[PDB]
RNA sequence: AUGAUGUCAUACUUAUCCUGUCCCUUUUUUUUCCA
């Protein structure tokens, strides 16, 4: 379906070139997806902080509502990914800063490693045949190669809670989503967990057009 | 090539999958036809996998099994060299915790190896019993059950006699015995026609080296006697010796699953069998009261509870010989702190109170209502409590009930939660001391005041429901002092500002109002509702709850000892009642609305109700609405018909409303009496009828609804004709409520004024040129149709013969 | 639209009901089974026809039986 | 904040009792106190507020003020006639157009 | 007196462990009958034997040993003598002896 | 308590509107039966004043009332 | 469509006039619009009970001795927007006259209506 | 949204929140007939619960007459699942 | 003279709710002319 196999099951140079990557098909097919819709650079700083997300930010029960700022502060308007993107971006942006983070609520951790893993992507990016560009600040590009990769992890609006778009089992939005209250009709997530209950993490609004844009062999109109 | 076109063609599974049910018509017809010419080579390869394909849902797998199902009917012989490949793809679902996937599996195998070619399953699944993995031998095992399920023992049994015989392997005896447990697991009454050849089959493993088989072999006995209930060892003495001797010459596993199957066999015995091997089996039992393990204590106290609950083990016996090392290792904290053994020590604890008495267990658990982990003593009177519920009380002598009074009292004060474990506990225990209590009584309520004293609320609160389960008795032994004691000290109470006991205090008032009734409380009524009134302002839910339940007491059977005076204030407080926010309030309040209007006269509570419908907010005049109704109906109907009909006339819609509301309502409760009251009220529904509003048809037709229902069968069907003229038009309706308030309105109508009307009603629109009037009335005549479908056969019209049909019908029309 | 999954399941349960587009033949057709049913029921109109022709009652049950099958003439189109 | 129906709901209670009886007014009103309408009426719905175009020697004169007296509005619009939310907001808008 | 109620025909098992009631048309039920520890006669909640468009002549049950109980109704099919605009399915078409059968260990009726 | 605050506050504002459409003296208003208000030009029904007076506050009350006033002249 | 207009209150049956509540409750009615707030709380708390009284046997007698039946419309005559507006004419059996036809015509309303013939028929016997 | 699943000869209860009034007509009068459901919405877990609430089988749900009256009470397990 | 369009607040309906809800274990993936 991601289409790294021929309807026989071998592979395409798709699916070589992303196999050189020690990273998941699903990112893989994403930073594919880049090189078509010229967000080079902010798909890849996203698949660095895919890569490592689930320490990104403290959360000390002593300092709940200052820390609780530090990161309401870079909520952007498009979802987690592109949350993340800005917050490398500033991250670096402030010169690699330890004490940037410290002041920030982030885990350096996180995001040196994140940075690490990115930039030798960019040492993989040139065997990959990956042209370095930007979006010029055009998030739509962006939130379409995410869809490009991760047209499987969605789900839709249903009156009785959100729920999947093809299994059409229920889920829910974890709570510290940019989202969580945004809760949007057309959904893409990046973790499939069930804990308490269902869940689903590092979501997305998206359009069910780019779904018809992109997979419409995987994904047909009469089921959006 | 052909192959492929009649695969391509083929699915048409696509036609079945997505599509109308005409879809689904066409396609399944023409495959069920289609079938032996298609052929199930093709299929099976292309269906195998989609029943095995992760999310098939719930109906594409109803819908796929259908398919099997009857092509392998279609194709007895046309589905023949697919049968292993079948068979081990869908095997692991018999044995699966999905009993659906046990089902379904079970169905399609039924009708697979039914239709199916025979030899095959003993050529495919000989090999197999003698396999080496358990894993294989389990699930083929099982199948073979399916198997027998599909055809029958008696076509396998000399197979099964081979499966078991066989001296190559012990893998395979065991696999036998396996597939004979499993048989016994799932057809269960069925086996009785063979009932002693499995016993046959298995006579060789309980003796046998490998443990393995050994026990598996017990546990089928387990699972014959089951399925073989009490009809005893006419087939089980052929093995009942092993069994016997392992039991003792054995440790471990076989202990466990033979003693399971032994006290399985141990109803179906009898004396000189079920006294010998019990009494023997005894011994075992008191070597293994100190046994540590889980599923041993589960499998000895499911024994002993059979076992020494017989007839044939004395009284004497259990009581010098059971109980000693059983009370003395099963009542220690362990099992109490447990999650099973608390309940299944109970369990058969119960048992063998049932068996020997209260006399001795009573005082072998008396104690353990002073220990430490709370739990414990809760275990001891959720037994007692259990115990003296079922059996009562009648040989628990003095010093007996003494210390378990004290236990009691103990129990109750220690308490540490908010449970009704202790309450339970002491209203059963004193629900069964009866009379025997009398002297305690100082003791018991000094406790239960001090109590009441104390500076936390959970405690008095809990002083307080004690009162109110033991109030009963606290009378029947004529408790002067004492029951008037609690009168006068609850009225002093009746001061608290802790809600959650100023509920608790009315609830234990109630409850001794209950016994002893209005003309002997110790304050007297006329003392306590004047009190009681000041507390109806208390906006909470549990102390209105239980005010307003004493206020309805009250003033149902009291009623006389208050001046009309208080009742009309009383009236004035409950008006605000009826906004709390739970229902059981609310249903209160209007209870008492009818209880008041009874003592008193009702026009002046009748006044004060339209007033109320004045207000808005829906909630308070859907509530005074339903309490007009509940006047109207016990003081007769024409003492506020004219006031309700006069209120028609102000010129504000909630008012109008209400007022045909509660027609509504009062059509309803009053029912076959309303054939007096039907002519007053027409002009009023016709009025309302045409227009005023949405809610005003709306109203008006459940009006119509519940007049026709009750006045069924009085005669007044040209009321009912006229008023289905004026609703009749409202059949074209677009909001929810509207039209259905309409349709209901016409099936009443349909009941009262018969179908022969309402078929006339409903002629000529059902084949009108629109789509909206024709589905209207193929609505409306469908619900005419499904009720009373069998009137209409002499309501059809005449309906003329064209050229090639014929249409008339002649058997109505011979003359004679 | 469940209410139709419901309701054309209702079509399903009652042979005889109707919908918007129900055609003339299957309404008298269905009238006319339903018609047969009820004079083999009620034992008191099966007198009736018994004595109105000359038949006897095996004789007219098995006549409404067959006739059962296509009483208003072959279908539409 | 305000609107259409609560303004003229007001404008008919002022207009009847009188311009200083705020509580019985705010009383009329569903959630909202004498506060309010004191300062809704003197700002926004007293009609000696004027909602024009600055004449030239009222800009002029603005100008000149803002400059002797910097950010002093309560001081200021009385000495030309528009409150002082309306002074403000000219004299940001002079500044930016000449920006 | 409906069409699709069961009722008109009613059957047993010549030694009394069941009942069959069955309707002219898509219905038919059977209920089990067991004396209670006291012997007064229990009964359970009914089978189900529902299939379309088809007639019933008769029904009633057949005298098997013990075995599951079973009936023999006779039948028809309508349908595609409504399905054929000639009046050749009215003809040909033919009457089917046929049996149902319970199952009481497993506690349903298969044809 | 609020409930009766507001069923007062109600009343007040009904007398407000008569007392408006009195000192503005309309011919073109009624209340019905059922205590809303129409306009008997637009035959318009209205819940309450501040939409009955927003309603004379004539848009498409303008329009059908230069119609009316257009029409009488017409005829007369 | 039947918005536009305005429309009278309902109208009580007549046995149910008779029988003297509607004169009760406008007297209740005008009490209780004059009283002030104050007044009606007090009231509350100090109840003007059994104010007011209306006997039974008038209202038994009116329900189950003076009921009567009302006008009812036979099979079919669905009610539509302006059906109750068509009124009983088309008196087509010659006879049939008014009083204020009479009065208007020169003619006797009442028991005189018989043995008055109308001015028509004095040309029906001058010429037919 | 209904089970429907036909009838049986098992009772129905109701939790005390759902206590009295009718299964479908909502009402809280003159019931007359007992309800009865499904062997399917009766098993396992769903023994003795509120065919409305879900809450506990204590109370037990019963049919107005009006439903009796209009036979609504011939078709099964009315089940909310 | 009644259109849909609406981010209109108000009014209104279901004896419709006030009891049907909440925070991740562990950890790894080769790299390329410098200028
Ligand atoms: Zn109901
Ligand atoms: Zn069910
Ligand atoms: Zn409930």
């Amino acid at each position: 379906a991601l289409g790294a196999l021929n309807h026989l099951g071998e592979l395409t140079t798709s699916g070589r070139k992303m196999a050189e990557l020690p990273v998941d098909p699903m990112l893989s097919k994403m930073i594919l997806a880049s090189e078509k819709y010229s967000c080079s650079e902010e798909i890849l700083t996203v698949a660095a902080m895919l890569s490592v997300n689930n320490s990104i930010f403290y959360r000390p029960k002593d300092k709940v509502v200052h820390a609780d700022n530090a990161r309401v502060n870079f909520f952007l308007p498009g979802g987690d990914h592109l949350v993340l993107l800005n917050v490398y971006t500033q991250w670096a942006e402030s010169g690699y800063s330890s004490q940037w983070c410290y002041e920030n609520f982030v885990q350096f951790r996180s995001m040196r490693r994140a940075r690490d893993v990115r930039e030798q992507l960019e040492g993989l990016l040139e065997r990959v045949e990956v042209g370095l560009s930007s979006c010029q600040g055009d998030y739509i590009r962006v939130r379409k190669a995410i869809t490009a990769g991760y047209f499987y992890h969605t789900a839709r609006l249903t009156r009785s809670g959100y729920r999947t778009v093809k299994q059409q089992q229920t889920v829910f939005i974890h709570p510290n989503s940019s989202l969580f209250e945004q809760q949007p009709r057309w959904l893409l997530y990046h973790e499939l967990v069930l804990t308490t209950k269902e869940f689903m993490r590092q979501v997305l609004e998206i359009e069910s057009s780019w779904l018809l844009e992109v997979a419409p062999h995987y994904y047909k109109a009469k089921e959006l | 090539p052909e192959e492929q076109k009649e695969r391509k063609i083929m699915k048409l599974l696509l036609k079945i999958k997505n599509g109308t049910p005409p879809m689904r018509k066409a396609a399944l017809r023409q495959i069920t036809d289609k079938a032996r010419e298609f052929g199930a080579g093709p299929l099976f390869n292309q269906i195998l996998p989609l029943l095995m394909s992760p999310t098939l849902e719930d109906q594409e797998r109803h819908l796929l099994v259908k398919v099997i199902d009857r092509i392998l009917y279609k194709l007895d012989d046309l589905v023949r060299p697919y049968v292993h490949k079948i068979l081990v793809v869908i095997e692991p679902l018999l044995i699966d915790e999905d009993y659906y996937a046990r089902v379904e599996g079970r169905e399609i195998i039924s009708n697979l190896a039914k239709a199916a070619g025979l030899a095959t399953m003993i050529s495919t699944m000989r090999p197999d019993i003698d396999n080496m993995d358990e894993y294989v031998r389990n699930t083929t095992a099982r199948a073979f059950a399916v198997v027998a399920s599909a055809l029958g023992i008696p076509s396998l049994l000399p197979f099964l006699k081979a499966v078991c015989k066989s001296k190559k392997s012990w893998q395979a005896r065991h696999t036998g015995i396996k597939i004979v447990q499993q048989i016994a697991i799932l057809m269960g009454c069925a086996i009785l026609p063979h009932l002693r050849s499995l016993v046959e089959i298995i006579e060789h493993g309980l003796v046998d080296e490998q443990q393995k088989v050994r026990t598996i072999s017990a546990l089928a006995i387990a699972a014959l006697a089951e399925a073989a209930t009490p009809y005893g060892i006419e087939s089980f003495d052929s093995v009942l010796k092993p069994l016997w001797k392992g039991i003792r010459q054995h440790r471990g596993k076989g202990l466990a699953a033979f003693l399971k199957a032994i006290g399985y066999l141990i109803p179906l015995m009898d004396a000189e069998y079920a006294n010998y091997y019990t009494r023997e089996v005894m011994l075992i039992l008191i070597r293994e009261f100190q046994s540590p393990d889980e599923e041993m204590k589960k499998i000895v106290l499911k024994v002993v509870k059979q076992c020494c609950g017989t007839d044939g083990v004395e009284a004497n016996y259990i009581k010098t010989e059971i109980l000693p090392p059983f009370f003395k290792h099963f009542w220690q904290h362990r099992m109490a702190l447990d999650r099973r053994n608390y309940r299944q020590l109970v369990d058969t604890t119960v048992e063998l109170a049932n068996k020997v008495g209260a006399a001795e267990i009573i005082s072998r658990i008396v104690d353990d209502l002073k220990d430490e982990a709370e739990q414990y003593r809760k275990m001891v009177m959720e037994t007692i409590e259990k115990i003296m519920g079922n059996l009562g009380a009648a040989d628990i002598d003095h010093k007996l009930e003494e210390q378990l009074i004290d236990g009691i009292l103990y129990a109750f004060q220690e308490q540490t939660t908010e449970d009704s474990v202790m309450l339970n506990g002491f209203g059963t225990v004193v629900n069964a001391l009866g009379k025997r209590v009398k002297p305690y009584l100082p003791q018991i309520c000094g406790t239960v005041l001090w109590r009441l004293n104390n500076k936390s609320a959970k405690v008095r609160q809990q002083a307080a429901d004690l009162i109110s389960r033991t109030a009963v008795v606290m009378k029947t032994c004529q408790e002067e002092k004492l029951m008037g004691h609690l009168g006068v000290v609850l009225y002093e109470y009746l001061g608290e500002e802790y809600p959650e006991v100023l509920g608790s205090i009315l609830g234990a008032l109630k409850a001794i109002v209950n016994v002893i009734g209005m003309h002997k409380m110790t304050p007297p009524i006329k003392d306590l509702l004047p009190r009681l009134t000041p507390i109806l302002k208390n906006r909470h839910e549990k102390v209105q709850e239980n005010c307003i339940d004493l206020v309805g007491r009250i003033a149902d059977r009291g009623a006389e000892y208050v001046s009309a005076r208080e009742w009309m204030r009383i009236c004035f407080e409950l008006l605000e009642l009826l906004k709390a926010h739970k229902k059981a309030i609310r249903r209160a309040t209007v209870n008492t609305f009818g209880y008041i209007a009874k003592a008193i006269g009702p026009h002046d509570v009748l006044a004060t109700l339209l007033n109320n419908l004045k207000v808005q907010e829906r909630q308070n005049r859907v509530c005074t609405t339903v309490a007009i109704a509940i006047v109207a109906e016990t003081c007769s109907p024409f003492t506020v018909l004219p006031a309700l009909m006069n209120e028609y006339r102000v010129p504000e819609l909630n008012v109008q409303n209400g007022v045909l509301k509660s027609l509504s309502f009062l059509f309803e409760y009053i029912g076959e009496m309303g054939k007096d009251y039907i002519y007053a009220v027409t002009p009023l529904l016709e009025d309302a009828l045409m227009d005023r509003d949405l809610v005003h048809r709306q109203t008006a037709s459940a009006v119509v609804q519940h007049m026709s229902l009750g006045v069924y069968g009085f005669g007044c069907e040209d009321s009912l004709n006229h008023l289905l003229n004026y609703v009749w038009p409202n059949v074209f309706e677009t909001s929810p409520h509207v039209i259905q308030a309409v349709m209901g309105a016409l099936e009443g109508l349909r009941v009262a004024i018969g179908p022969c009307r309402m078929l006339q009603y409903c002629l000529q629109g059902l084949f009108h040129p629109a789509r909206k009037v024709r589905d209207v009335y193929w609505k409306i005549y469908n619900s005419i149709y499904i009720g009373s479908q069998d009137a209409l056969i002499a309501h059809y019209p005449r309906i003329y013969n064209d050229d090639k049909n014929t249409y008339i019908r002649y058997e109505l029309d011979y003359i004679l | 639209y469940t209410i139709h999954s419901q309701l054309e399941h209702l079509q399903s349960k009652y042979i005889g009901t109707g919908h918007a587009d129900t055609t003339k033949w299957e309404w008298l057709v269905n009238q006319h089974r339903d018609s047969y049913c009820s004079y083999m029921g009620h034992f008191d109109l099966l007198n009736y026809f018994a004595i109105a022709e000359n038949e006897s009652k095996a004789r007219v049950r098995f006549n409404l039986m067959e006739k059962m099958l296509q009483p208003c003439g072959p279908p539409a189109d | 904040v305000w609107r259409n129906t609560e303004d003229e709901i007001l404008k008919a209670a002022v207009m009847k009792y009188g311009k200083n009886q705020w509580s019985r007014i705010a009383s009329l009103l569903h959630r909202k106190s004498a506060k309010q309408c004191k300062a809704r009426w003197y700002e926004w719905l007293d009609p000696s507020i004027k909602k024009t175009e600055w004449s030239r020697e009222e800009e002029e004169k603005l100008l000149h003020l803002a400059k002797l007296m910097p950010t002093q509005w309560r001081t200021i619009a009385p000495i030309i006639g528009r409150t002082a939310a309306q002074c403000l907001e000219h004299y940001e808008f002079l500044l930016d157009k000449a920006a | 007196c409906r069409r699709i109620v069961p009722g008109q025909f009613l059957a047993v098992d010549p030694k009394g462990r069941a009942v069959m009631i069955s309707a002219i048309e898509k219905q038919k039920l059977v209920y089990i009958l067991n004396r209670d520890a006291a012997a007064r006669l229990t009964i359970s909640s009914p089978l189900e034997a529902h299939k379309a468009n088809t007639l019933v002549y008769h029904v009633v049950g057949v005298d098997v040993g013990f075995e599951n109980p079973m009936f023999a109704c006779l039948e028809m099919d309508y349908e595609e003598a409504d399905n054929d605009p000639t009046g050749e399915a009215a003809a040909n078409t033919q009457q089917t002896l046929t049996f149902y059968e319970l199952d009481l260990g497993l506690n349903h009726v298969v044809r | 308590s609020s409930s009766e605050s507001n069923r007062d506050r109600r009343e007040r504002l009904r007398q407000l509107a008569l007392e408006t459409i009195d000192i503005n003296k309309d011919p073109y208003f009624m209340k019905n039966h059922l205590g809303s208000y129409e306009c008997k030009l637009c035959l318009t029904l209205h819940n309450n004043e501040g939409s009955y007076l927003a309603h004379t506050q004539g848009k498409k009350h303008q329009t059908n009332l230069a119609r009316r006033a257009a029409k009488e002249a017409k005829e007369a | 469509g039947k918005r536009g207009i305005e429309k009278p209150p309902f109208e009580l049956p007549d046995f149910i006039k008779r029988t003297g509540i509607q004169e009760m409750r406008e007297a209740l009615q005008e009490k209780e619009e004059q009283k002030t707030m104050k007044s009606k709380m007090r009231e509350k708390v100090r109840p003007k009970m059994g104010k007011i009284d209306i006997d039974y046997q008038k209202l038994h007698d009116a329900f189950f001795k003076w009921q009567t039946k009302p006008k009812l419309t036979i099979h079919g005559d669905l009610y539509y927007e302006g059906k109750e507006f068509e009124t009983r004419l088309k008196e087509k059996k010659p006879g049939d006259l008014s009083d204020e036809l009479r009065i208007s015509l020169g003619m006797p309303v009442g028991p005189n209506a018989h043995k008055v013939p109308p001015p028509w028929l004095i040309a029906m016997q001058r010429y037919g | 949204i209904f089970c429907r699943k036909q009838a049986g000869v098992a009772i129905g209860r109701l939790c005390e929140k759902c206590d009295g009034k009718c299964v479908i007509c909502d009402s809280y009068v003159r019931p007359c007939t007992l309800v009865r459901i499904c062997d399917e919405c009766n098993y396992g877990s769903y023994q003795g619960r509120c065919v409305i609430c879900g809450g506990p089988g204590v109370s037990d749900a019963y049919y107005c007459k009006e439903c009796t009256i209009q036979e609504k009470d011939r078709d099964g397990c009315p089940k909310i699942v």
